[PDB]
């Protein structure tokens, strides 16, 4: 099997200009939003059919209400980190949650904090400690580090709460998450500047959005420049990208356990 | 430490003039999150266009996805146009039509 | 989840060792909690566990077995004071706590000298109490009603380090001979002429 | 911290009553439970942190508001003998954290009934040491009854000498049913205190038993011959006899 992952972002904004929510909160498996949250409608709702098929009405009220609180202590932390810093006006906090299940079946686990969308705090599940980028993140890492429970408890939710989520909603939206639509490739030639010919691999209509994609010379790796389009999302649940040099070339390609040559 | 944003224009499909298809924007690396798109066609905002809710990069930054249906002609011009606190003046971002 | 199970109750000798087991079925697992609530009072917290191992506060320890759904609560070297009820309760996936019945905690004390006997008191302005037995003797409930009987009570004389264990009967025919026929008492038992 | 009353109510089916709770640890949930014999605590309604309150597992019957942040109010819509019970209110720092623990207010026990006619105090009765006893075993007893008393709202204490004792006394955990086969049973209450034969016998050592009960209020009304059977002590006493 693939990789999978849950992740979960809170995003809190100090006295914020008219239109953006003060909070928001949005859970994603992989690429795909699964559940979300702001502090105008107060309500956790579903963003995947699969997820809002397979969770009755009293799982969505349980979360509107954790979440409730869970704005409100988003609030009052940006309140405190914005007087650690002396700070006025609107700032931001965000917090990201979330695991992987790998390949292999091993896992990983993290838990980060920003403050103004820069790292801030980062939390050690293997030695149970927060990482503090400044002074005052230091500050709230003693606090943080003197709740010994809180710190196991965080480690098992990482470890083993966090993994049972996320193969509850990998088997919920099995039909498309563990699907497979394989690349349409092409490759472009074309003089540009005089004397300069450019070479444009590209593909489009895959999914999942991890391919991989290079430029060799005569079988053996370019040792020249290569430029890497964004993997973007094409609108379709499908996703394209490219890969190009200047001037025996030839394009390869890996996308989900495939491999695909086009020779120049 | 403000970032302004990427701002990306292209077709869902390789395009062909008179072939329908539906055009992208996808704006990305923001911060911070308020932010306003619009798809333009020769200039002129652009009424029925979805979008994705804002979204959450592992790096802290924000990104969105507009997009409408269109069918491309070689006398028409569409372009995505994006304002942030990092712009002193809405960004207008031509589509380079599949080049 | 579902279902939390724990005894009901468990009787055990002043000094040694009780166990106190709580087996968990949920629906997740975000931590296991002891509270002690001693008869007439609030639960107060004792102890909580969410990875494997055991943790000592004093006298109580507490483990856990995530593996097996598992915890015990451990009091080592009873007192009297130990009676009390322990409540064992899980937090689920979404933060609930789904919360066992509780275990009644009922502790034997050491009886150094046995002297079982029944005395008849009268009314200052009437009653049968069987007294200073050991802590065996189990204590029954009358057949004949309007005729009482307590439950064995253990009092504490702190100045001279004594305790005994008594039960009262009282009822309106009725006699102190009689009184705890229903219950299984110590052949030797005193009875005042 | 948590504070809840009362510790004590008697209700006529179909009043309505209110529970208040206040917490002053700045804790951001509050909780009301109800515990009953032989289950496990049960939730009524709970509040994850100021403004928002939901549903616990037992709602019905119920209502209750977060008025602020520290304090979560519990009422009784149309009290109903099935709601008589223990209540405790309980506050935790937040909702959705592991290791967090609750804690508890000292509870309520509420009784509803049909009628407040049934509602008696306890008569109190003191047992002297007999004096096989005091030959046996040099030691003396003194026994104390509380009777024909209901509902169960009893606290009894030992007081010798105007001075409250706690050393030599044993009181029974919880009352006997004097009618064991009627719902609406009264009840009977023992207890023990036992002291040295020559503390007995001590002319001038003065023992009360003493019965603090939780009954009807003022705002009750009462139309029986009988005096209104009101929150009061009842207490019989005894003096040392060489
Ligand atoms: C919002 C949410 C979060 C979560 O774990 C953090 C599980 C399920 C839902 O709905
Ligand atoms: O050069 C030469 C090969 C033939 C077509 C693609 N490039």
């Amino acid at each position: 099997m693939r990789t999978h992952s849950l992740r979960y972002f809170r995003l809190g904004v100090s006295d914020p200009i008219h239109g953006v929510p003060e909070f928001i909160s949005v859970g994603y498996v992989d690429s795909h939003p699964i559940t979300t949250y702001d502090s105008v409608t107060r309500q956790k709702e579903p963003r995947a059919p699969w997820m809002a098929e397979n969770l009755a009405p009293d799982h969505w009220e349980r979360y509107t209400q954790l979440l409730r609180g869970w704005q409100q202590m988003f609030k009052v932390e940006l309140k405190r980190l914005q007087r650690h810093y002396n700070h006025s006006g609107s700032h931001t906090y965000q917090r990201m949650i979330g695991c992987e299940l790998l390949e292999d079946g091993s896992t990983t686990g993290f838990l980060q904090y920003a403050y103004d969308g820069q790292d801030f705090l980062i939390f050690n599940k293997d030695t149970l400690s927060w990482l503090a980028v400044d002074n005052v993140a230091h500050t709230i890492k003693q606090a943080w580090e003197a709740n010994q429970h809180e710190l196991l408890y965080q480690k098992n939710w990482l470890e083993e709460e966090c993994i049972a989520w996320l193969k509850r909603f990998l088997e919920y939206g099995k039909d498309t998450l563990q699907r497979t639509e394989p690349p349409l490739v092409r490759v472009n030639r074309k003089e540009t500047f005089p004397g300069v010919t450019a070479l444009f691999c590209k593909a489009h209509g895959f999914y999942p959005p991890e391919i991989y994609m290079t430029w060799m010379k005569n079988g053996e790796e370019i040792v020249q420049e290569i430029d890497y389009g964004d993997i973007l999302p094409s609108g379709d649940g499908t996703y394209q990208a490219w890969a190009s040099i200047e001037l025996l070339y030839s394009c390869h390609v890996e996308h989900s356990g495939v491999h695909m040559v086009l020779q120049v | 430490i403000q970032r302004t944003p990427k701002i990306q224009v292209y077709s869902r499909h390789p395009a062909e003039n008179g072939k329908s298809n539906f055009l992208n924007c996808y704006v990305s690396g923001f911060h911070p999150s308020d932010i306003e798109v619009d798809l333009l066609k020769n200039g002129e905002r652009i009424e029925k266009v979805e979008h994705s809710d804002l979204s959450f990069s592992k790096d802290w930054s924000f990104y969105l996805l507009y997009y409408t249906e269109f069918t491309p002609t070689e006398k028409d011009e569409y372009a995505c146009r994006v304002n942030h606190v990092t712009l002193s003046q809405p960004k207008i971002v031509k589509w380079d039509r599949d080049m | 989840g579902q279902n939390i199970d724990q005894p009901t109750e468990m009787t055990a000798t002043e000094g040694a060792i009780v166990q106190i087991n709580c087996t968990y079925q949920t629906s997740g697992f975000n931590g296991l909690f002891w509270y002690q609530q001693h008869a007439g009072e609030a639960p107060t917290f004792l102890s909580y566990n969410v990875l494997d191992g055991l943790e000592e506060k004093g006298r109580f320890s507490s483990f856990l077995s995530r593996s097996k759904g598992y915890s015990y609560l451990l009091l080592k070297e009873l007192q009297m004071k130990d009676s009390a009820s322990y409540l064992c309760a899980v937090k689920d996936s979404n933060y609930q706590l789904i919360w066992g019945a509780g275990t009644k905690l009922i502790i034997k004390p050491d009886i150094q000298n046995p002297d079982p006997a029944v005395y008849q008191l009268r009314d200052s302005k009437s009653v049968c109490l069987f007294t200073d037995f050991d802590s065996q003797t189990n204590v029954s409930q009358s057949k004949d009603s309007d005729v009482y009987i307590t439950d064995k009570c253990v009092l504490d004389m702190r100045s001279m380090d004594f305790k005994s264990n008594s039960a009262v009967a009282w009822s309106n025919d009725f006699a102190c001979a009689n009184a705890f026929n229903n219950s299984i008492i110590p052949e030797d038992t005193f009875f005042p002429s | 911290g948590v504070t809840q009353t009362p510790k004590f109510q008697v209700l006529k089916t179909g009043q309505s009553m209110t529970l208040q709770c206040a917490q002053d640890m700045n804790h951001n949930s509050m909780y009301w439970y109800r515990q009953d014999p032989g289950m496990g605590l049960r939730l009524i309604y709970y509040s994850a942190s100021e403004g928002t309150t939901d549903k616990g597992e037992v709602p019905n019957g119920y209502n209750v508001s977060r008025l602020n942040k520290r304090e979560f109010s519990l009422r009784l819509e149309s009290a109903a003998p099935s709601q008589t019970s223990v209540y405790f209110c309980a506050s935790s720092v937040w909702t959705g954290e592991g290791s967090g623990e609750l804690f508890f207010g000292e509870g309520s026990r509420l009784t509803v009934l049909e009628d407040l006619k049934n509602v008696f105090p306890p008569e109190v009765a003191v047992f002297e040491p007999s004096e096989a006893e005091i030959s046996h075993t040099q030691k003396a007893t003194l026994v104390c009854l509380a009777t024909g008393f209901y509902p169960d709202h009893v606290e009894l204490s030992w007081w010798v000498n105007g001075k409250e004792v706690h050393s030599g006394v044993c009181t029974d955990p919880q009352p006997l049913k004097e009618q064991p086969a009627l719902n609406d049973s009264r009840y009977a209450l023992s207890s023990r205190l036992r002291v040295s034969a020559t503390f007995w016998q001590n002319p001038r050592n003065h023992f009360r038993c003493q019965v603090q009960f939780y009954g009807l209020s003022e705002n009750d009304e009462w139309t029986q011959d009988r005096a209104k059977p009101v929150t009061q002590i009842v207490s019989a006493e005894a003096w040392g006899r060489a």
